[PDB]
């Protein structure tokens, strides 16, 4: 495949810039404040170090705010006393117990088809880019940004039969964003369409959308409504469109994943970000 | 009975630099000209400027600008070295404005332009190039600048400032006279403005017989501006003449001004630092001394005031090293500034620092 | 090549040497200074002066004084001396400074990607800095380069 040797070629260090931000949390820093941080830097990931490991033993993503809140949210009336107050190694403890994860990574030197490749392997969405002569974490290299790189150098959907189509989860507009989030935990997918009294799609609450829960303080209360939820701020395709055209698209939008819809707006399938790196692969 | 390097017949001495000599060399064959540096080993070895030349030699001979003077050969014998360069008619600018007059605003931007590209040059290859002036700026037949005296110059390496007080005090930078340290390529900005003054008036801009008062005016960076200065450029002036460097041009902010611009050829192009304590010297180095034994860290002093300290690590068994330096901030507080020392290292190093923090003043 | 210089004043100056046969060879004079280059074979060579109808040698050069008691200067042209950069190697044998403005001009106080931030200045780099203890947690943060691209990392640490 063209673009398959095109990322084989290219090493991942071509795709981190001129100048960024990492932010690093210490195993040992209260799991609350972790988040608050991620929000305040505006990051949606960091790497952990464990100083009595000498070493990154992991990545704290929104998926650990959300296991947190869904795991441990008894209601709007009491404290998730174990979030307010739990170290990240007290709940990675908890979290990741006789089911144990390392830690995944790549180099700057290694291939980008390398990298695209082990993001599906190990099945997640941030990847960190450390060099071996420093030890020294770089950049966090995500879906989102090669394939803005794959699209910069590009110059149906039904017919190639790209993406998840059977037994889609999402939620309906009344859905609690507790439950909502315990689907996220059961079905492991980023984003839960929103729809109607009828199956048409209104919205959609993503693996995001959960952030302003910390963001905003607002975390203690599970029980409102996926759309009460959103109200702090939509994008579909059709079968009957080019693959180029709708890759095209998401980029141009910068969206994780595109929603397939029929005439009348009624949900078909998802075409991720994901999907379409491994089609490439 | 000619006296041979290379070739080349050594004939006149053009002048004398930095570190020594000058002579014109021509082709025993092709009667092609050189410049000819030469080094006597002894005497580069008294002064202890020998690990200077072995970089300036490293960084010259990789360098090719066409506003830089060529180093075509380094020669070395048991008794000297020679350093074998390209030679130019034209000789010194200085003497070109002091025979002819002040150049036009024609002929002057465009002798800036030539001049700034190779300063430039240099800076983008970490040279800076100190003692910057038209008697180190040579012409060739076509009157094309050429920057000439490295024996000044120094590198700039990532996390460092230059201390060095290189060059005419007329040229000299008010940070340089004021012997405070610097980065490096806003001092050669300062003289280059010092240059630009020098071509289209064809004087200096600051200039006094009494020395103090030469200091004073700047330190005050205040020059006289003549009538037939174009507010455009006397605009560039006053921003390239800054006496605060946070304040003055830059490359890039030349290489934008209009006067620059006009005519330009192609060829050419809630945080804190550290930690503030109020004490005296002598006690905040104690205090660190006391502290750094206090974590088992191996180190190494340097000034009373720099320290090179390396510590063991228990898990990876791995040295890290850091750098601790001292800075009078106010006129009542001074401040503990770490540096990382390069061979997860930025990790390591920030707990390092962090341990001596927490059992430390402000 | 080796150089032969004469320092001290004469109206004519010869070089006789074991390299020339003994031959009397004239050194030109500049100033005070009377010289002559020649290149000899990586070897041990004997020369003396003929400086205005005396026979002499440098003082401050190496002698050597002969079964005969002559006394001539020695020259050890050794591999060394031939490479720059091996004889520049085999050649090698108060108050706190003011705060310098620079290390006070930061990328991250000062729509947009908040993991992007400026390009620094090289003075700036390996350079910690630190926000204020709130909570009893530490932030710390420093700007390395790795390659020709920079990344800012600031560590949350407990203390
Ligand atoms: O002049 C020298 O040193 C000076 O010593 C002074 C002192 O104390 O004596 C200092 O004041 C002064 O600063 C210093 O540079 C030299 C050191 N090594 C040398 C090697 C050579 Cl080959 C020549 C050389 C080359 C060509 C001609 C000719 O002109 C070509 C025909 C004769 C003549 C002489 C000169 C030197
Ligand atoms: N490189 C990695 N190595 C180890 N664990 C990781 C890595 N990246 C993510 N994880 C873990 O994988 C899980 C899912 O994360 P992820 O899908 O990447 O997050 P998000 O979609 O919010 O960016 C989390 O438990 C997280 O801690
Ligand atoms: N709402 C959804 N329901 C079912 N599968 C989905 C949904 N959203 C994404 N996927 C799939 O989940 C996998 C991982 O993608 P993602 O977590 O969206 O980056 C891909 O196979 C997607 O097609
Ligand atoms: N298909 C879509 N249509 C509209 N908004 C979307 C869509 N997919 C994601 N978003 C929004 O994109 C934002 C970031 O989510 P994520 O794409 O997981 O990074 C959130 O505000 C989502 O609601
Ligand atoms: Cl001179
Ligand atoms: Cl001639
Ligand atoms: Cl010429
Ligand atoms: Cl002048
Ligand atoms: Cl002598």
């Amino acid at each position: 495949s063209v673009y398959t040797t095109f990322m084989k070629s290219h090493r991942c260090y071509d795709l981190i810039p001129t100048s960024s931000k990492l932010v690093v949390f210490d195993t040992s820093l209260q799991v609350k404040k972790a988040f608050f941080a991620l929000v305040t830097n505006g990051v949606r990931a960091a790497p952990l170090w464990d100083s009595k490991k000498q070493s990154f033993v992991g990545m704290l993503t929104i998926t650990d705010f959300i296991n947190i809140l869904h795991r441990y949210y008894k209601s709007a009336l009491v404290q998730i006393y174990e979030l307010e107050e739990h170290k990240i190694e007290t709940w990675r403890e908890v979290y990741l117990q006789d089911s144990f994860k390392p830690l995944v990574c790549i180099s700057p030197n290694a291939s980008l088809f390398d990298a695209v490749s082990s993001l599906i392997r190990n099945k997640i969405h941030r990847l960190p880019v450390i060099d071996p002569e420093s030890g020294n974490t770089l950049y966090i290299l995500t879906h989102k940004r090669i394939l803005k790189f794959l699209k910069l150098f590009i110059t149906s959907l039904e017919e190639l039969q790209i993406g998840t189509y059977a037994n889609i989860a999402m939620v309906r507009t009344t859905t609690p964003v507790y439950v909502a989030l315990g689907i996220f935990v059961q079905h492991r997918v980023s984003a839960l369409p929103v729809v109607d009294e009828k199956g048409r799609v209104v919205d959609i609450y993503s693996k995001f959308d959960v952030i302003n829960l910390a963001a905003e303080k607002t975390y203690n209360n599970l029980d409102v409504s996926v759309t009460k939820a959103l109200q702090h701020r939509v994008l579909k395709c059709y079968l009957h469109e080019t693959l180029e055209a709708i890759i095209n698209r998401l980029v141009e939008a910068e969206v994780h994943r595109l929603v397939v819809v029929d005439e009348h707006d009624v949900v078909k399938g998802i075409v991720s970000l994901s999907d379409i790196l491994q089609a490439l692969v | 009975g000619r006296v041979k390097i290379g070739h080349y017949i050594l004939g006149d001495t053009l002048g004398v630099g930095t570190f020594g000599k000058v002579k014109v060399g021509k082709h025993e064959l092709t009667g092609h000209k050189v410049a000819v540096k030469i080094l006597n080993r002894q005497k580069i070895r008294s002064l202890d400027v020998v690990g200077k030349i072995r970089r300036e030699i490293q960084n010259l001979k990789l360098f090719r600008h066409p506003h830089i003077i060529k180093l075509y050969q380094v020669i070395s014998t048991p008794s000297d070295i020679f350093m074998v360069m390209e030679y130019v008619s034209g000789g010194e600018l200085f003497d070109y404005i002091c025979k002819n007059g002040r150049l036009d605003e024609k002929e002057s931007r465009r002798l800036f332009q030539q001049i700034l590209s190779g300063v430039d040059y240099c800076h983008r290859h970490m040279v800076v190039h100190r003692d910057l002036k038209p008697e180190n700026v040579l012409l060739d037949a076509h009157m094309n600048a050429k920057i000439a005296d490295f024996g000044l110059s120094n590198m700039m390496s990532d996390g460092e400032f230059l201390r060095t007080s290189c060059g005419s005090p007329n040229y000299a930078a008010p940070e340089v006279i004021s012997g405070r340290l610097y980065a490096g390529p806003e001092v050669d900005i300062w003289s280059s403005g010092v240059i630009l003054y020098a071509l289209l008036c064809g004087t200096l801009p600051f200039d006094d017989d009494h020395v103090p008062t030469l200091f004073k005016k700047i330190c005050d960076g205040i020059f006289y501006t003549p009538q037939y200065l174009n507010p455009s450029v006397i605009s560039l002036l006053k921003h390239m003449l800054q006496v605060d460097p946070m304040k003055r041009a830059t490359i890039k902010d030349i290489r934008e001004h209009e006067w620059f611009k006009q005519d330009l050829p192609k060829y050419l192009f809630k945080w804190h630092l550290g930690i503030r304590s109020q004490s005296r010297p002598n006690d905040i180095m104690a205090e660190v001394c006391r502290a750094i034994k206090q974590l088992d860290y191996e180190w190494k002093v340097v000034n009373p005031y720099y320290l090179r300290v390396r510590r063991k690590n228990p898990v990876t068994s791995t040295f890290s090293k850091m750098s601790l330096q001292l800075y009078q901030v106010d006129s009542r507080t001074y401040l503990l500034d770490f540096r990382s020392i390069d061979d997860s290292h930025t990790i390591e190093f920030f707990e390092m620092c962090a341990n001596l923090i927490k059992i430390l003043a402000q | 090549p080796t150089v032969f210089r004469w320092t001290g004043g004469g109206k004519e100056v010869y070089l006789s040497g074991s390299f020339n046969n003994w031959s009397k060879l004239p050194l030109t004079r500049s100033q005070n200074n009377f010289v002559a280059i020649l290149d000899l074979p990586e070897g041990e060579h004997q020369y003396k002066f003929f400086v205005d109808g005396q026979w002499t040698h440098d003082p401050s050069e190496p002698i050597v004084t002969s079964q005969l008691g002559t006394v001539n200067n020695i020259i050890q042209v050794k591999k060394t001396d031939f490479e720059v950069f091996d004889a520049l190697m085999v050649d090698s044998q108060k108050a706190p400074p003011i705060l310098p403005p620079h290390l006070l001009q930061v990328i991250l106080n000062k729509s947009c990607d908040p993991a992007l931030l400026p390009e620094p200045n090289h003075v700036m780099l390996n350079h910690l800095y630190a926000l204020s203890i709130k909570d009893g947690v530490m932030v710390l943060s420093a700007t390395h380069r790795y390659k020709k691209k920079y990344v800012t990392t600031l560590l949350y640490k407990p203390i």
